């Protein structure tokens, strides 16, 4: 056995259809905040969403936020599932943004950032296809009897 | 013989000839020295070339 | 539109079998044929029943625990023109008697 | 989109109980065929129009796809204003049953929504029927690839 | 497996609450999102763990060695 | 609502019944033109029964096509398989009641020549057996005899009257 | 359209999905000459022509009678009467029948008389009746159909599915000095060798235009040139 | 609290797969074999006796597995868990009882082992088989393993669900050139033999049927079909007037050109040009040569003893293509379902068995002849235990196939393979993934791109959301959530009840058909074209719906083609919901109150008359709802929920209406390779390459797909607090951008395990 | 002419006559025809 740290190089998924490596790993202090502190764990490229044309996640990022507030698993389902313009009273009143963005700070920097953001729980899966395994090298290795060439 | 009906006798001719035989898939197709396989990820701060 | 044309059709048929029904009241040789599902279902074999036409052109008929089967219509032979034949003990046998004009099935209704 | 059902539906309503103008198609019955993939195509682009131009300023389908670089005008289109006439072979589904696409439609139903066409939008979800159908038209582009 | 000893993102510990949690859920039966709050965590990415986290290692603990 | 007798029958010598591909309904006042002569047969099992009319010479009959090789003059020559399947009753109206009747086995009747098998007196000189074939030589084997014919009402009125 | 038709170009093999012939038109119009080189060329109308058949006996007397509409070459303009079509049976005829007087009576009869493994009467007699409303009339035989087209606006002009681009630049009231068409191999049958390959590349560079991207005629011309 | 008749429908799923079990088809093909198709094989040969020493025989009585008359479940066997460790195979011990012939006033019985069968877990006999919580923890094995796989050689495996083309049905197919073929290939118990028919030229159409030797004029093989009348075949497989009339008589032309009359010679021309029956039997070379072929050429469908059957059977196929040659389209391509028909490892394991046990009785008659050969004393000897010595051939070849996967029958001389695999755990999701999956094999080559994409009749009855890239040599799909796998049911019942109902046999037909009504198909077989077609269907349906022959059967009526079918083939697609009898539903709301309480469940609203199987042609047929929102009294069906369509794997992914489909089939094409929990004995038991995660998590928003695959109680992922920003520089495409001291708290960590396997083993020296 | 033959029910065609005239008969069953045939079809 071995426990393997999500070194950089390995695939992610957003289980909707996002398929992706992880880039640099930043350390804490960088990335944004806000107001109550937390940090966003994984950060994602927006450019995905418009040409892939999956809103589905970008729904579900909203109703994960609202579930974790009332503390209720809250469910979604093909041709169902919790309607949407209702997730927006749960948060109003707790504090949230009626759609899911919300204001962030740039770790970087320290002063607002000049656009609003959009997060929430999101589950993202991890894969097979860990690199450790998958990396590759040789300097002048065996030959097969029959060619004698690698 | 056997004689449980063993199709690919066939040794010569097209260890020669075919698909990735010989003569195209190794020969031409020569797999190489000195090399290595990854996965990729971006680095902008990195200059081009 | 289907089914009532269908539907109709049963009517047309209580006509068609009505008339020329009747018509074999005499007693020529003309024999009607009909189908009649097996294993007898009246009530049991204790050692008929019969027929009715309801009130706007219905078919009440009836056998055994009184029964209501009712079927009608057929398929349509034409072409064939069938003719009734009896076996004559064994040998010296073809009696040949009243050919055939009508036909008609019975179905027990649900 | 409502503009277009009782056009298309004049158009058809009218072929099957009397006579039209026939485009050069040659034969019939793909008079009405082109007339309405025509149709529903310029709605579709036309509800995508007021989309891009009446849509805010600042929000990001606009500001990379209406200009720099990921998806395009018609895919926001496909986003907030309606998706319509999956399109599979050329032209709409072709039945795989009889006289019907999918057992939720009656018998010579000529209308949209009965073959390939959804009237709703990614983000207001979908119906089985235009589900079904839109699990079609991206397949036939991934095996046509293939 | 066990309840993480930190949120991924805070770093509050949420190794304790875990039990006085589901203590708290099971007797004294009150709500979910009413419970958490009253034990201590508003931040929700401190709480989605408690939230979350199916505990398996009771389902791991019928294998043991001496039945 | 009210009542039209009808009443079942006995075995009585079974029944059977042709149909026959030739000769359907005439178009004209009346559709019928009965058929002639019968001088058939039967045999167990397969009954397959040879069916028996005559050729009129005023039809455009061609003796010449009789007097060439196969002999024409004589019936002309009917036979076929047959099956029986329960249900099936022939019936008849007697006045106000109806009197049905069992029927046994039913025979298709389909035209062939014995001619062709003329053609094969002069072509002809100059385990196992499971499955229809088992029946074929046995139809063949067991095959012979003289069955005369009949008409007329004796008991089919009488018989049924009695058997209410 | 597709990538296929670079797959046959390229690969340039003797027999091609489409063949279209594009072939200019004298003068712009959509009446008569418009239409009239369409019926001096399109296939056989024969079955169009036809109208009934009929097939009588008189004791020994063997007919095929037919007749046919004059009012259809009054709609399609044609160039016949009887006679045309008459001999015309009898120079097809080769592909089965054989050649022996036909007659008219009068607006649109034909005659033929048939006779002497017996039977033989009956036999070509069922053949004649069933292959004769077939065979070629008028026409290049080895068109299926054609098509007047519109050009821009002002000019309308036909193009024409078949192999020939030789008989149909031949053929009267179509200015040849510029027919086109594709499949260079029949192009190289007539024109040939630099005529060919100038289409060849003229034909890449038309198709690989229409699925976007550009090559650029420098690359295209090299292919059609090492391919001639 | 009333509840929602709009929602309420939702409680029925979870009671359907409740009692009736998700993945039920590799399980109850299985529990009908060993429990039914056993004591079929051995009834077909319970006799082996040699040629020597008239009096003997061995005679088979029953087969058993496990019990040998001791308890119910065997006695003692080996726990499948701890037997996968020591590389052994899961077995169940096969139990014969037999009748000797030995010596004088014997005939004698016992209870023996001829070897032993690789039995599947949570089977009828498997250990596993109802056992709740606490045999599962001292057989030390996963409560949520679904089951369903083998397993072999310490190995883990499976037999996968093989689709395969209608067997024993019609098929008309058109071409460019050609002249639009017609094949009908008929197959049960012995001799699975292909017939094909078309034209070869120019309205001249013939039989190619590779037991004869070319070709024959379709008209003469249909009067030797034994319908003599001639112009008559005419009237039967053309039509009244329409366009018919001409196309066909030209090819009834060339027969009177030849030759007549099958009372002998018609006949002959076809045995003339049969090929030899191979000396011995040619004896047979007479009038009657042919009169085999006649009822057995390929099909097995018919055959009997009189021919009218096979005769019109082979006309009404003749039609088909001439309406063909009429005008394309109007044809059956190969697509929709219900031209297919998948079939599970029951009938597979048979097929297998009867071979392998059928070889065991043909070597063992050449191992009794040895014996009995040279005399000694007067010879009797047991002659019983050299089944012992002389088996495993059904047991090592057994497992053998199981799993390699070559299975070579000799008796169908056809050979299949890659028919089963590895199941792979990378997940709780792959453990049901490779189980409920879809193999189509065959496909000819690749180049048509007919038996690819998504046909739209695939509603429901099978996942729309997956079609993975290991396409290669073949297909794969998977079923939906709610489909029940058609058994095999039953024929003469059938029949006569359809003659009950007032269907006339054909003997008694017109001889005019096409015009009368429909006609009435049994399996692709013409019976009666009963009088009045709907009002037959709606009186038949409704004794389905209560009172007699269950499930499957369906019936659905036809128009353009003119048929109704009543089709009672086995290994065929079918699936739940609600009938709408008048306007509203056959619940009425009050019935689900009596449902959740328990005392009700499922396969209980077939006996009340609510719900039943249709079929991809009985719903083309029907007519269906989504919502009991919208009905018309037009209606038959609703639906009970509308998200059964995606298929096991596809139901985790949240809001899928809103993707675009692509998406879905990528997610169905990866979640099965998320690390995960696997199962609860995952420490215990010792795998290949085994994944598993450090701290999983619930997915915070979850589907009712999920909760009612357990999905849950082995989520695989962790739930991560995501912004969606463009960040550092290092992002663009798809690549993500992770946390330290967030990594490093314990997101996402990852375990592996691998086994070394060493065998230690001993030499001859 | 494809015509049907009454009686015998096999075929109809047309055959080489004595004395010509081709009479029409039934090919393998007796008929003969009178001629002066009308013959029309479209
Ligand atoms: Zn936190
Ligand atoms: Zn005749």
């Amino acid at each position: 056995r071995q426990n393997r740290r999500p070194e950089l190089g390995d695939k992610f998924s957003s289980r909707h259809g996002q398929k992706g490596v992880c880039g640099i790993i930043v350390k804490q202090e960088d990335m944004p905040f806000n107001d109550q502190g937390i940090v966003p764990d994984i950060i994602m490229n927006p450019h995905g969403f418009p040409s892939r044309m999956t809103v589905g996640k970008m729904i579900e990022l909203i109703s994960g936020k609202a579930g974790v507030l009332n503390g209720t698993l809250e469910y979604g389902t093909c041709f169902g599932g919790s309607k949407l313009e209702d997730m927006s009273k749960i948060l109003v009143d707790q504090g949230f943004n009626y759609s899911g963005k919300d204001m962030l700070y740039s770790g970087i920097t320290g002063e607002c950032l000049q656009a609003y953001i959009f997060f929430g729980p999101i589950y993202y899966q991890k894969l097979k296809h860990m690199v450790l395994d998958k990396m590759h090298a040789r300097a002048r290795g065996p030959r097969a009897v029959l060619t004698r060439q690698p | 013989n056997g004689g449980g009906k063993v199709k690919p006798i066939r040794g010569f001719c097209q260890r020669l000839k075919g698909k990735q035989g010989r003569f195209r898939g190794n020969l031409s197709g020569k797999r190489v020295d000195f090399s290595g396989r990854t996965v990729i990820s971006p680095d902008p701060n990195l200059s081009i070339d | 539109k289907e089914a009532a044309a269908e539907l109709e059709l049963l009517n047309a048929d209580h006509q068609h079998i009505l008339r020329k029904l009747k018509k074999m009241n005499n007693k020529p040789e003309r024999f009607m044929v009909f189908q009649l599902p097996t294993r007898l279902p009246a009530f049991e074999r204790p050692a008929v029943g019969s027929i009715r036409v309801h009130k706007s052109g219905k078919l009440s008929v009836k056998i055994g625990n009184v029964v209501m089967d009712i079927g009608k219509g057929a398929e349509t032979t034409f072409l064939q023109d069938v003719i009734a034949l009896s076996i004559a003990d064994d040998a010296s046998s073809a009696e040949l008697l009243g050919r055939v004009d009508g036909k008609i099935v019975v179905t027990p209704q649900i | 989109v409502e503009i277009a059902y009782h056009k298309c539906d004049e158009l058809i309503t009218l072929f099957n109980k009397g006579e039209l103008e026939t485009q050069p198609g040659c034969n019939e019955e793909q008079t009405l065929e082109a007339k309405i993939g025509g149709l529903l195509s310029k709605v579709r682009e036309e509800v995508g129009d007021v989309c891009i131009n009446e849509l805010d300023n600042w929000n990001a389908p606009l500001i990379m796809a209406t200009c720099g670089s990921k998806g395009s005008t018609l895919n926001v289109s496909q986003m907030v204003a309606v998706v319509g006439q999956q399109i599979i072979s050329g032209n709409r589904v072709p039945d795989g049953f009889q006289d019907r696409s999918l057992p939720h439609f009656p018998k010579n139903s000529k209308t949209p929504q009965s073959k390939g066409f959804v009237r709703n939008s990614f983000f207001s979800g979908l119906s089985p029927p235009e589900f079904l159908f839109h699990a079609i038209s991206g397949r036939e582009g991934l095996v046509d690839t293939a | 497996m066990i309840v993480p000893v930190r949120c991924f993102s805070c770093g509050k510990v949420v190794g304790d609450k875990w039990e006085s949690y589901l203590n708290l859920l099971q007797e004294d039966e009150l709500d979910e999102g009413t419970a958490l709050s009253r034990l201590g965590l508003k931040r929700y990415c401190c709480r989605r763990m408690i939230l979350t986290h199916v505990d398996l290692i009771e389902k791991f603990l019928r294998y043991n060695p001496l039945e | 609502i009210e009542e039209f007798p009808l009443k079942i029958s006995g075995e009585e010598e079974s029944l059977h019944v042709f149909q026959y591909a030739n000769r359907p309904r005439l178009v004209g006042r009346k559709p019928a033109e009965h058929p002639f002569i019968s001088a058939a047969r039967y045999k167990p099992k397969s009954h397959l029964w040879e069916i028996d009319i005559p050729l009129d010479e005023q039809a455009f009959y061609n003796k010449d096509k009789a007097e060439s090789e196969w002999n024409g003059v004589n019936v002309q020559t009917l036979k076929g398989v047959g099956v029986e399947n329960n249900g099936q009753y022939a019936a008849f109206v007697k006045d106000m009641q109806v009197y049905l009747v069992p029927i046994e086995r039913v025979a298709q009747l389909k035209p062939f020549f014995k001619y062709i098998d003329d053609a094969n007196v002069t072509r002809k000189q100059e385990n196992r057996l499971t499955g229809s074939l088992l029946a074929h030589k046995v139809a063949d084997e067991e095959a012979n005899i003289e069955l005369t014919w009949a008409e007329g009402t004796f008991e089919q009125f009488k018989d049924t009257i009695v058997k209410e | 359209l597709g990538v296929p038709r670079i797959k046959e170009i390229i690969n340039a093999s003797k027999v091609i999905s489409t063949p279209i012939i594009n072939a200019v038109l004298v003068n712009d119009n959509d009446e008569r000459a418009a239409r009239v080189v369409k019926g001096r060329v399109e296939k056989t109308l024969l079955s169009d022509v036809a109208f009934y058949v009929q097939d009588v006996y008189k004791d020994n007397l063997s007919f095929i009678q037919v007749r046919i509409d004059l009012g259809t070459i009054d709609k399609l303009q044609l160039e016949l009467t009887i006679e045309d079509i008459a001999v015309a049976i009898t120079r097809a005829s080769k592909l089965k029948i054989q050649a022996s007087d036909v007659n008219i009576i009068g607006k649109d009869r034909i005659a033929i008389n048939v006779f002497p493994s017996e039977n033989d009467v009956f036999y070509r007699m069922q053949q004649l009746r069933r292959a004769l409303p077939d065979v070629v009339v008028k026409g290049l035989p080895d068109i299926s159909r054609a098509v007047i087209n519109i050009r821009d606006d002002g000019k309308r002009e036909l193009l024409v599915e078949g192999y020939g681009l030789r008989d149909v630049m031949c053929t009267d009231g179509v200015i040849g000095s510029r027919t086109t068409t594709n499949h260079v191999l029949e192009v190289f049958s007539v024109l040939g060798i630099e005529a060919a390959r100038y289409s060849i590349i003229r034909e890449i560079n038309y198709t690989m235009s229409n699925h976007g991207m550009s090559v650029d005629p420098r690359h295209i011309q090299l292919l059609g040139d090492v391919m001639t | 609290d009333e509840i929602n008749t709009a929602q309420d429908k939702w409680h029925l799923l979870p009671a359907f797969l409740k009692v009736k079990g998700l993945v039920k088809q590799h399980l109850d093909s299985f529990n009908y074999f060993v429990d039914t198709d056993l004591k079929k094989i051995i009834k077909a040969n319970q006799l082996i006796l040699s040629d020597v020493d008239p009096e003997f025989y061995l005679k088979y009585v029953d087969i058993r597995v496990g019990k040998k008359s001791s308890s119910s479940t065997k006695d003692y066997l080996t726990p499948p868990h701890e037997c996968r460790l020591r590389d052994m195979t899961y077995s169940a011990p096969i139990y014969v009882d037999i009748e000797y012939t030995r010596g004088r006033n014997i005939i004698m019985h016992k209870d023996v082992e001829i070897g032993r069968m690789p039995i599947m877990l949570r089977s009828n006999k498997c250990i596993l088989y109802d056992a709740d919580e606490s045999k599962m923890a001292k057989l030390n094995e996963c409560p949520l393993d679904p089951g369903g796989y083998f397993i072999v050689n310490g190995t883990e495996k499976v037999i996968l669900v093989q689709e395969q083309l209608s067997k024993n049905r019609i098929i008309v197919e058109a071409d460019e050139k050609k002249g639009i073929v017609q094949a009908s290939v008929t197959s049960s118990t012995h001799e699975r033999k292909s017939k094909t028919y078309v034209i070869t030229k120019n309205g001249k159409i013939y039989l190619k049927h590779n037991s004869i030797a070319e070709e024959i004029p379709i008209a003469i093989v249909l009067k030797a079909c034994g319908i003599l009348s001639d112009l008559e075949i005419m009237q039967l497989v053309c039509g009244n007037d329409s366009s018919y009339q001409d196309i066909f008589a030209v090819n009834l032309e060339e027969s009177s050109k030849l030759d007549i009359y099958t009372q002998q010679q018609a006949l002959e021309y076809i045995g003339a040009k049969v090929k030899t029956m191979r000396r011995q039997k040619l004896t047979i070379l007479q009038e009657g040569i042919e009169a085999i072929a006649t009822t057995v050429i390929a099909h097995l469908t018919v055959e009997a003893l009189d021919f009218r059957e096979k005769a019109l059977y082979i006309a009404m196929m003749t039609r088909r293509v001439v309406m063909a040659m009429y005008n394309p389209k109007m044809i059956d391509d190969r697509d929709y379902v219900g031209n297919k028909r998948l079939e599970l490892a029951g009938q597979l394991i048979s097929l297998l068995f009867e071979d392998l046990f059928k070889k065991f009785n043909n070597d063992f008659k050449l191992s009794i002849d040895k014996v009995l050969k040279k005399p000694n004393r007067a010879m009797e000897y047991d002659a019983l235990l050299s089944i012992n010595v002389h088996s495993n051939n059904i047991t090592s070849g057994l497992n053998r196939a199981i799993s390699t996967g070559n299975w070579s029958l000799k008796r169908f001389k056809m050979e299949r393979a890659g028919v089963t695999h590895v199941l792979s755990r990378l997940s709780y999701i792959s453990a049901l993934g490779m189980m409920t999956r879809i193999s189509s094999q065959f496909e000819k080559s690749r180049k048509v791109s007919g038996p690819r994409a998504l046909q739209p009749s695939q509603f429901g009855m099978l996942c729309t959301a997956d079609t993975p890239e290991g396409e290669a040599c073949g297909l794969v799909k998977n079923l939906a959530l709610m489909t029940h796998i058609t058994t095999d049911d039953e024929e003469e019942p059938i029949k006569k009840l359809c003659y009950v109902l007032g269907v006339e046999d054909i003997t008694l037909i017109d001889s005019a058909s096409l015009h009368l009504n429909y006609g009435v198909y049994l399996n692709g077989t013409l019976i009666g074209s009963i009088r009045f077609p709907t009002k037959f269907v709606t009186q038949f349906r409704h004794l389905r719906r209560t009172g007699k022959v269950s499930e499957f059967i369906s019936i659905y009526s036809n128009s353009h083609q003119m048929a109704v079918h009543i089709a009672t083939d086995g290994g065929r697609i079918c699936r739940p919901l609600i009938i709408v009898s008048d306007g509203q539903s056959r619940v009425k709301d009050i019935h689900l109150r009596k449902l959740l309480d328990g005392e009700l469940d499922f396969d209980d609203f077939l006996k009340l008359g609510l719900v039943e199987y249709l079929d991809v042609n009985e719903e083309n047929d029907s007519y269906i709802a989504l919502y009991e929102k919208d009905i018309v009294p037009s209606m038959t069906h609703l639906e009970i929920e509308p998200f059964t369509i995606l298929g096991a794997v596809a139901g985790l992914i949240p809001y899928p209406h809103h993707n675009q489909s692509p998406r879905n089939t990528y997610q169905c094409a990866m979640g099965k390779q998320a690390i995960g929990a696997i199962a609860y004995n995952q420490f215990k038991r010792i795998d290949t390459l085994l994944y598993l995660m450090t701290y999983p998590q619930q997915p915070m928003v979850k589907t009712k797909t999920i909760e009612l695959i357990d999905y849950d109680k082995l989520p695989a992922g962790q739930n991560a607090t995501v912004a969606v920003m463009s960040y550092s520089g290092y992002d663009i495409e798809d690549a993500l951008v992770l946390n330290k001291s967030s990594i490093d708290r314990g997101f996402g960590r990852c375990e592996t395990r691998r086994k070394t396997t060493t065998v230690l083993k001993r030499y001859a020296n | 002419m494809l015509s049907f033959c009454p009686s015998c029910n096999n075929m109809l065609l047309i055959t080489s006559g004595d004395s010509g005239v081709y009479t029409l008969a039934c090919r393998s069953c007796p008929y003969e025809f009178p001629i002066e045939g009308i013959e029309i079809y479209d």
